[PDB]
């Protein structure tokens, strides 16, 4: 009847198939019933009435529309249950240029390319990766990603006309299989003076 | 006989509300033989309030599960249909193949087609459905497995209200067993 | 037997510009009975100049339109297929829709959609959407089934500056019969 | 009996890079007849390493012909098919496609045309969509033929679908053609 | 050989589908028509003996053309149709604001639609960004802008525009929502 704890913390990913093991809720015959859940309008999640377990169920997750899920559930002969939703990489990153370098200067920089990734703050799945496209062939530019705000920053290598260059963009992790083959690389040039 | 049908219009025979024990949704499944292969139709209607209230949501991945025996008498415990078909007028020569489709990656158990899906004022959404044969096995007494999958994820909602959820007749063709 | 012939190369049978009395079009549409279904095939090839003037646009929907009877023969005066369909080898309600599964009568489970491909003359490829719509409807009081087809087309690029000639790609389906 | 088969799952016998005498794929086609047309069931899969290694880049082309006689067999000299297709229970002018409905043209024609499509599962569960070119007699490569039924395979994609090396199995694709009587 | 009017007039819905009732002309009479302005698609069928103006197999587009004038003879006359405009053409977006109930951004937007009608205003929703309460916003209706304003006095946030009304049938079932962002500084 009583059950063994008060916060079942689980996880369970983003975009996942249907009925996928979320967790395994316990107490100490029972019968299962969810009494609250912190969204009341979508119904998500579903509890396995016979063993205590949670499944997602036909209508599928999206964690960029609500990130966290707490609902409280109660056995009859309540406790609170806190489910995270873990992300996985989806929709691309998409691009919003110009520049100036000089005669023999090394490693200075040019620009600082921004990028909204619509992923989660902090993970492999927000941090881009700029490809160099056509125009970097001679050893010419570097890039870096600064992760403090997703900036692709290019950097000088050697030491130096009109040598203007595109990039390409993509995660730093792969992408899923619900956005790749969708995915057209299209780059975005960048043009570049010598002085 | 050379036909299994559902009926032509039948009552609901299917199971979505994941945890009710009564049927909640019709399909129309028919399968006949030709030749060396044996060609395939079927549709989904709902018939519940949770049925219909899926397509309120943007990513919906219905999913139909069938699970044949030795001789082709649908077990109704464990599969989605809880009612198993008829002839027109044993049923072996339906089921497919198993020297084709074999059991265990083995990405050759699959047919992917396309259906729709016409929205309240009607706005033709793309559903994505897999045909998944055989491929896996729940216990020792079920011979021959099929699985349909109707996926789909959108830009904005189908409709708003509930109104039915009614799919494009889908058609296939698998190789059939002896 | 067992197919609803119309030609494997008929002559021009079917109107598109809807108002002439001269029949200006080839449709071919084969029905064969399968079980419990009927399998059908069908394709549209424009022969005269304004169905070939039609592509220069970039929204074009073409429908064709059928009305069998009860006993199941073409009803051409108000159809839109100017010529009967005849058999292979020899009644004919066997090869139309039932009126069990796509009653008379909103009550959407009654189309068929698809696609089709219309290969352009520069090499280009377009894709035309198909809509196969069963009963849903009386036009008259003598008819008894109802099928029309349409192809629906919207494409930024328009796809033909000259007038090529109109070829779709064939188009396959199945639909439960009459008994 | 209204089958032509080529197995269920036969061995290797269909050839894609002209200039080898390896059969180098597997490639599963059924005909059945009906009525007064025949359906079809095309799967190719892979059986070698160069079948294999296509799909590491992103836009190609799988291409095969089947260059028929004047009886219904196939010609093993000049198609892409080494091995005689049979029936289910054992002359095939039956399974072939009309010259009424789909001509022989000499010098554009495009009434001999099948167009689909079918998609290719990758490594890791994505979709990708192969287009299908099915074309009819259209041509003639010698005066030893009397039909010609070509199949071909495209993909452009936008990255690529694989980067190790995995059998190459593709989604079966159904069509119809007019026979010929 | 007489008509009933001089002037007639006429609406039709934009991008419908072949064979609706545009308008009844009427003056056995065959009707003619002889002229239309925009000359080049013949985009209306008259029924001969009714005078029922019908919209044959290619279908219009108001984009292109508003109002078709053309000129009919019953054995002459005018006939003036406009296009009522359906919302197709999703609308597109050409965005820094710093602070300090100050009005923060000025965003500008583009629709392709009749302009002032119901399917041209852009309605701004909320998309990643405003859960502390920070924006409220206004649709600046008599040029299209979506104005912010603030809420609570003290971080970047991103808009998902559309348009007043629902769109058409055509284009939804296509439309693939994209935020786009905003960033907004404090001193």
């Amino acid at each position: 009847p009583v059950f063994t704890q008060d916060v079942f913390v689980g996880s369970v990913e983003e975009l996942s198939a249907a009925h996928t093991l979320v967790m395994k809720i316990n107490a100490t015959k029972i019968s299962y019933r969810i009494v609250s859940l912190e969204p009341a309008y979508p119904p998500v999640f579903y509890l396995n009435k016979d063993t205590g377990e949670i499944y997602t169920t036909s209508v599928t997750l999206d964690r960029e529309e609500h990130s966290s899920y707490t609902l409280t559930v109660e056995a009859r002969d309540q406790a609170q249950v806190q489910i995270r939703i873990l992300d996985v990489n989806d929709n691309i990153p998409v691009v919003e240029l110009e520049g100036m370098v000089e005669e023999n200067q090394v490693n200075v920089e040019v620009t600082r390319i921004k990028v909204f990734d619509a992923d989660e703050i902090g993970s492999d799945n927000w941090l881009a990766n700029f490809t160099f496209a056509s125009g970097n062939e001679g050893g010419y530019f570097h890039i870096e990603t600064d992760a403090q705000t997703n900036e692709g920053i290019v950097t000088l290598i050697k030491e130096v006309k009109n040598l203007d260059f595109s990039v390409i963009v993509a995660n730093k992790a792969a992408f899923h299989k619900s956005i790749r083959s969708k995915y057209k690389p299209t780059p975005i040039p960048i043009k570049v003076k010598v002085k | 006989n050379n036909t299994l049908w559902t009926g032509p219009k039948p009552e609901a025979n299917c199971i979505i509300e994941y945890g009710k024990q009564n049927p909640d949704s019709k399909l129309t499944l028919i399968l006949v033989k030709n030749g060396g292969i044996v060609n395939g139709y079927v549709t989904l209607m709902g018939a519940s309030d949770y049925v219909n209230t899926l397509f309120k949501n943007k990513n919906v991945s219905i999913n139909v599960e069938l699970y044949f025996d030795a001789t082709g008498h649908i077990l109704p415990d464990s599969s989605s249909l809880k009612t198993d078909l008829e002839l027109k007028y044993s049923a072996r020569g339906f089921m497919p193949s198993t020297t084709a489709y074999p059991f265990v990656t083995h990405n050759e158990n699959y047919i992917f087609g396309q259906c729709y899906y016409k929205a309240s004022d009607g706005a033709l959404f793309p559903l994505e459905v897999t045909v998944m044969l055989n491929k896996r096995l729940p216990d020792s007494r079920t011979s021959y497995v099929m699985t349909f999958l109707w996926s789909l994820n959108a830009g904005l909602a189908p409709e708003t209200t509930q109104a039915t959820l009614i799919t494009s007749p889908f058609t296939f063709s698998y190789i059939r067993e002896d």
